[PDB]
RNA sequence: GUUGCGUGGUUCACCGCGGAGGUAGAGCUACUGGAUGGCCGAUGGGUUACUGACGUCAGCCAAACUCCGA
RNA sequence: UGCCUCCUAAAAUGUAACGGAGGCGCCCAAAGGUUCCCUCAACCUGGACGGCAAUCAGGUGGCGAGUGUAAAUGCACAAGGGAGCUUGACUGCGAGACUUACAAGUCAAGCAGGGACGAAAGUCGGGAUUAGUGAUCCGGCACCCCCGAGUGGAAGGGGUG
RNA sequence: UUACGGCGGCCACAGCGGCAGGGAAACGCCCGGUCCCAUUCCGAACCCGGAAGCUAAGCCUGCCAGCGCCGAUGAUACUGCCCCUCCGGGUGGAAAAGUAGGACACCGCCGAACA
């Protein structure tokens, strides 16, 4: 309740300096107690261009804990970006503080391919 | 009585639809009355000039009367 | 009448231009006073009309005032030169525009009612006639 | 109260900025990381 | 293990359940956090409540107390804004159900003139408040080595709605009640 | 944060006269505490004119 | 204003289209102030017929009031 | 008697009076920069001193608090409150504009050097904005080594701050 | 395609509030503080490893004009330009308030079960 209106208040503060167009979209995190969620989002048109998350093969596929998932669907999200023909975004907290799960996404698709 | 101060020649300079450089000043004002768009800066005393050549387009952004440019 | 306190003591006069639109009817009592004329009003007129009618009524009935001498006026002292600074206020004034109605009264008796509030209008520097509630 | 002071490369000894600082507050020579020009990059500044 | 943790769980939320037909076992009261302050009244005089409130308090309660500093100025307590006026701490988990069994087991019935808790100081939610006005006789602080005497005040928070079932969550963890 | 602020909270126990006695972590004492009362000892936990002129007359 | 040399409809008028406004008016339980009559009753008064706060019910006022608005 | 804010001022700008109201001739080495976090006043209930009003707890509360300082326009998305690290309170520039008799005044994206903070995106050429100031002449000081009255120096002058 | 989790558009006709129903995946509530990280005190918060329990809350669906919000038409105020000596009139604009009414949102992208 007061941990989803604190969470979106901070997005909002966050998301006041940073957008993302197509050449750079928007690599928004979506975290949860029991999952992570990832896309990129684009916020020119409202047209996501690719996506991830942690329930996939790699739910079952997990070589330790929720950091390693976390290292796995960045490796996979940016597999999906390379894709899509992107190699540069701006990394969105989602309201989170950086570190953790999300320091792990973030430097899996940084030295997975992703100049941000 | 009988002091005052100048005339500051505050307001809109550019209005809707009028083509503008770069650069250009669009609005002086003191706060945020207006708030810049797209393609519009703030300047040190909020004075919303035009950061790219086009047209003038007010707003608005959920309260904010807003200033753009659309080139 | 006299207000309590002003935010401006010297304040432009009221502009007399137009119809009253807001207290054109009576209210409160069953007879009012209804005004032809803008004039201001000044207390001392206010407070000789009310006396005028309580006093010719001397018991019974209520009397109501809708109208507030909170405008005030200035006046430079008599022997000056043109233009040295605003005056000083002097009186305290209502403004006063056509249909606008200034007293109100009920009486059990129509006539004395009738006579109490020609009184009163024969004291104030405007034209007025009287008007019922339906 | 607030006397306009100058401050020197300590390096080059070279004045390269003015400014004020309140005399009571800060008593003692103010020390400051300013770009020298003369030295090319950034040095500290102390009053002079 | 907190041992009054351990009755609370053990039966203290069964009774709870008994007493009102809670629809879902999360319904059930209980308490969240004990919060203990000073508010002193030599902030414009001597200032010096570092030791005479966070030394105590730390030792009483086992963590170190947060300092609170005046909100206002005010004339009449010779209130300046800005400096320390009260100290408060608050005990939660099992350091605040240690406090609570230790409050309730030796300290309550140790003051003078103990007669119990009035039942009727709740806030109205299902929260209640109380507190002493001296030194308390708290075994952690001993007389041989304290300042000028001052009290403190206890507030008790629970997950109950109504001051009814505070009530009767606290009759049921040991409250000394009338 | 506690690495130096707080007081040490170490495993105690608390002796009654009564005998009513019970182990739990209290502050910097280390040793035990020797009370006369408890809760279960307490008060509280466990509960004329004309007679007086009769009596005197 | 006149006049020489450049420019040539760029000036102005009407029609259409795109824009900013806070005047007139109006309103105010939309703010800041003033202000009439009731209901309730805060305090003060010697058990209170005396001051009658705040709200609330109706009616109002404003260059330095504006939820509005030509 | 100069500068800043409001009304007069008639919904662009501008507009007089010995017209109606106030402020300024500063302050801050953090009250500057950056990163991250938070939401106030008031009212209600409960609580030793403590009471209308000290600190505590729980509700209600979207801006009625607060902003270094007058007022206006803004700011709750915070420009308000808290903490960490720092000196951009830079150097060489600056397309293009506002205002304007002239002299002045004001805004400015962006480039380079060398940096601060930030994981990055980025932001940073003092302060939420608008007052806190004085032309030219003549002198002082530091630096560059530009001219140097036959020549070499020097005196003196010159440029930058 | 049904109905769920996100991201947005818009910023009340969308809000506040009341009344009912849901936990497949999910979203949360939740268990502990060993590791990263943190409390001007508190693993309350943030962060870390999880699913013992659950829709009671958040969240989603449907129904409520209750507070709040939107809001005509007509008339009037006011008004540009003419007529007119004022009074008023012609002609062109046209409110605010109020009334009738509306309304318990709408739209796009991605993902899971189902399609
Ligand atoms: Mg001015
Ligand atoms: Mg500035
Ligand atoms: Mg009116
Ligand atoms: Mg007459
Ligand atoms: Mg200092
Ligand atoms: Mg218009
Ligand atoms: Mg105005
Ligand atoms: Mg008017
Ligand atoms: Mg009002
Ligand atoms: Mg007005
Ligand atoms: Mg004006
Ligand atoms: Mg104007
Ligand atoms: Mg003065
Ligand atoms: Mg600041
Ligand atoms: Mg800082
Ligand atoms: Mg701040
Ligand atoms: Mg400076
Ligand atoms: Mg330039
Ligand atoms: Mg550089
Ligand atoms: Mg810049
Ligand atoms: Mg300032
Ligand atoms: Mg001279
Ligand atoms: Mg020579
Ligand atoms: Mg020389
Ligand atoms: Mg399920
Ligand atoms: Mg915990
Ligand atoms: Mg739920
Ligand atoms: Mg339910
Ligand atoms: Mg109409
Ligand atoms: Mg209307
Ligand atoms: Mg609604
Ligand atoms: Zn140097
Ligand atoms: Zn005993």
């Amino acid at each position: 309740a007061t941990r989803r209106i604190s969470r979106l208040r901070r997005h909002t503060r966050l998301r006041k300096k940073l957008s993302g167009t197509a050449e750079r979209p928007r690599l928004v995190v979506h975290r949860s107690a029991r999952h992570i969620h990832v896309q990129l989002v684009n916020d020119l048109n409202g047209t996501t261009v690719a996506a991830a998350s942690s329930i996939e093969a790699d739910v079952r596929g997990v070589p330790g804990d929720k950091k390693a998932r976390s290292v796995r669907v960045g490796q996979l999200i940016a597999e999906r970006a390379k894709a899509a023909g992107i190699d540069t975004v701006v990394f969105d907290r989602g309201g989170y503080t950086y570190g953790g799960r999300i320091a792990a996404l973030a430097d899996a698709a940084r030295e997975n391919g992703l100049s941000f | 009585n009988g002091r005052d101060s100048a005339a500051q020649r505050l307001g809109v300079k550019r209005y809707g639809g009028q083509v503008v450089k770069a650069g250009e000043i669009l609005v002086r004002q003191r706060g945020t009355k207006f708030h810049p768009g797209v393609n519009v800066g703030r300047g040190g005393d909020d004075t919303l000039f035009a950061k790219t050549a086009g047209a003038v387009e007010f707003g608005i952004k959920r309260g904010r009367k807003t200033v753009s440019i659309v080139g | 009448l006299i207000p309590r306190k002003v935010k401006h003591r010297k304040q432009h006069h009221p502009r007399q231009r137009g119809i009253a639109s807001g207290g054109t009817t009576v209210n409160f009592g069953d007879y009012g006073i209804q005004a032809l004329e803008h004039a201001y009003v000044t207390n001392r007129q206010i407070e000789s009309a009310r006396i005028a009618i309580n006093r010719h009524i001397k018991r019974g009935g209520k009397v109501w005032i809708n109208i507030f001498p909170d405008r005030p006026l200035t006046k430079k002292p008599a022997e000056t030169r043109m233009g040295s600074g605003k005056g000083s206020p002097e009186w305290w004034v209502a403004n006063v525009k056509p249909g606008r109605v200034l007293f109100e009264l009920s009486y059990p008796n129509e006539g004395v009612a009738r006579a109490a509030l020609t009184r009163a209008i024969h004291k104030l520097p405007i034209k007025a006639r009287i008007i019922t509630r339906e | 109260v607030r006397p306009k002071i100058t401050l020197a490369c300590e390096v080059c000894k070279h004045r390269n900025y003015i400014t004020k600082k309140n005399r009571r507050n800060d008593p003692d020579r103010l020390e400051l990381k300013k770009f020298c020009p003369n030295c090319g990059k950034h040095q500290a500044h102390r009053e002079t | 293990q907190p041992r009054l943790k351990e009755r609370y769980r053990s039966e203290i939320r069964d009774a709870l359940r008994k007493q009102f037909g809670y629809g879902n076992v999360m319904q059930i009261p209980t308490v969240t956090k004990v919060v203990v302050n000073m508010g002193v009244g030599e902030a414009a005089r001597d200032a010096k409540l570092i030791n005479g409130a966070v030394n105590d308090l730390a030792l009483i309660t086992g963590q170190k107390p947060e300092v609170r500093r005046a909100r206002k100025s005010i004339a009449q307590f010779k209130l300046r804004e800005g400096m320390p006026v009260g100290v408060r701490v608050t005990l939660r988990g099992d350091r605040m159900w240690e406090f609570l069994d230790r409050l309730t087991s030796i300290a309550l019935p140790r003051i003078r003139d103990f007669r119990g808790l009035s039942p009727k100081q709740f806030d109205g939610v299902g929260n209640y408040t109380f507190g002493l006005a001296e030194q308390a006789v708290f075994h952690e602080v001993d007389v041989d080595k304290i300042d000028r005497v001052r009290g403190m005040d206890i507030n008790v928070v629970t997950s109950a709605a109504t001051d009814d079932e505070g009530r009767a969550l606290l009759r049921a963890l040991g409250f000394p009640f009338k | 944060m506690k690495s130096d602020i707080h007081p040490a909270y170490e495993e105690t126990t608390v002796v009654c006269g009564c005998g009513n006695t019970f182990q739990t972590r209290s502050t910097k004492p280390g040793g035990r505490i020797v009370v006369e009362v408890c809760s279960q000892c307490h008060p509280f936990y466990t509960g004329g004119r004309v007679a007086r002129f009769e009596k005197r007359y």
